[PDB]
């Protein structure tokens, strides 16, 4: 998709304005890149809060797994957007998301020192004994 | 043609792994989490079909891999953990590298800080030395057989078209199938020793700094009067240091380029920040002071 691309570089640059044209005009929102990030991915690491609501709103799937197994919600912990956190979960992202190490969104936060977001997602029902089994 | 088994039984130890996720491919190998049914311990299981080892080329392959692969142990080379057969599939046991390789961290940021090519460089070096002083010959090193772990350490993996050097200054005439990066010594009749390892360092260098390969274009034929002519260009944006590193280690002579341990050496290496810890946000995103 054409679309799909232009919605992916829309999102990642935190340009607002491109990415509500785009929805209005066709775009796939579950548009996914070569390594699994999709518009959703690309806007939860940016920080661009805006986008991500919009993203949510026009029906981006909140549990989307890139090639390491993170959700926006990973990729949001771990970078300390705390409102953006807050929208994923409140659009229904699971908590005790697991990547291919076996980590939550918490086990990311509290390795980089997030610990206002490790308290959120503890709010939330983040287990700390949360195990990925076979 | 055959269906995998659901679960894989070690033939001597009666180990039973129980088969998960596909996780790649490549040649006659796929490549699966697989899991012991007692310890719960995870591995990557390597899986080819003996229907893909019928020739006497790919038999060698298969083979080699696990010969060289199995008297390997090092912290920058993927675990090795056994391997077995039943009558249709070859089964390899490895470590698991759960943060795939830097084909994904490349695809994913392109050219990375000076500093972060400094850190992966360095554990590549590394054990490429440990390699070489073992006489073993990768002969297809390319970012995505540069495995990460957990804590983003690299682990070089893939020994499918790795050779032993039987004497010294023997040069090899022969190769099993295609490397990613072609050293100019493997287009020619001369043979090929260990200094092909360090051209493809050289090239991923190149590509971890540059963000693009430095021989490829969309003609195979183009790529490889190229790789003949040493015709390529380093931006003007890349520091000086790193700048004539790549050039030392991309000449056309192979006695002309660093040995693994000279390149080890390089100021490249000590000329800026060398990070202890890159954070998981590297795998997405750039970092500052990194
Ligand atoms: C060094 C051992 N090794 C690994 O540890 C590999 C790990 N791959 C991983 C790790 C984590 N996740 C994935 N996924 C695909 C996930 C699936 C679920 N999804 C949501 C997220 C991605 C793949 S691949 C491998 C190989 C070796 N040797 C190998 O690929 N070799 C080349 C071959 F196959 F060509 F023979």
């Amino acid at each position: 998709s054409d679309l799909g691309k232009k919605l992916l570089e829309a999102a990642r640059a935190g340009q607002d304005d491109e990415v509500r044209i785009l929805i209005a005009n066709g775009a796939d929102v579950n548009a996914v890149d070569n390594t699994g990030l999709t518009p959703l991915h690309l806007a939860a690491v940016s920080g661009h809060l805006e986008i991500v609501e919009v993203l949510l709103k026009h029906g981006a799937d909140v549990d989307a797994a890139d090639v390491y197994g993170f959700t926006p919600l990973h990729l949001a912990a771990m970078t300390g957007h705390l409102e953006i956190v807050e929208v994923l979960l409140k659009y229904g992202a699971d908590v005790n998301a697991f990547d291919m190490t076996g980590s939550t969104p918490l086990h990311l936060a509290a390795d980089e020192g997030h610990l206002e977001i490790v308290e959120v997602l503890l709010k939330y029902g983040a287990d700390v004994n949360a195990q990925d089994k076979f | 043609a055959k269906e995998i088994p659901e679960v894989l039984v070690d033939p001597r130890s009666r180990r039973r792994y129980v088969r998960g996720r596909f996780l790649g491919k490549g040649g006659f190998a796929k490549c699966f989490e697989i899991s012991d049914a007692d310890t719960k311990e995870v591995f990557a299981g390597k899986i080819v079909p003996k229907s893909l080892l019928l020739k006497p080329h790919q038999r060698e392959k298969m083979s080699m891999e696990i010969s060289i692969h199995r008297s390997l142990a090092h912290q920058h080379v993927v675990g090795f953990h056994g391997f077995f057969e039943d009558n249709d599939f070859v089964f390899v046991v490895l470590e698991l590298c759960r943060r795939r390789s830097l084909l994904e961290l490349h695809k994913r940021r392109k050219a990375l800080t000076e500093p972060e090519a400094r850190y992966y460089l360095r554990q590549i070096v590394l054990g490429c030395q440990y390699l070489h002083r073992n006489r073993v010959i990768h002969r297809d090193l390319k970012l995505g057989n540069l495995f990460l772990n957990e804590d983003l350490e690299v682990k070089i993996g893939d020994f499918g078209l790795a050779t032993k050097v039987e004497y010294d200054g023997e040069r090899k005439k022969t190769l099993c199938g295609t490397p990613n990066y072609i050293a100019p010594e493997v287009l020619s009749k001369k043979g090929h020793s260990f200094e092909v390892d360090v051209w493809s360092i050289g090239c991923i260098m190149y590509t971890l700094l540059v963000g693009k390969p430095p021989f490829e274009t969309s003609c195979l034929k183009e790529t490889y009067l190229r790789i003949k002519k040493n015709e390529y260009s380093i931006p003007k944006h890349i520091n000086p240091v790193a700048a004539s590193l790549i050039q030392k280690m991309l000449q056309t002579d192979p006695t002309a380029r660093p040995t693994i341990n000279e390149l080890l050496n390089d100021e490249f290496f000590t000329s800026g920040y060398i990070p202890a810890r890159l954070p998981i946000t590297c795998l997405t995103i750039p970092p500052r002071f990194s």
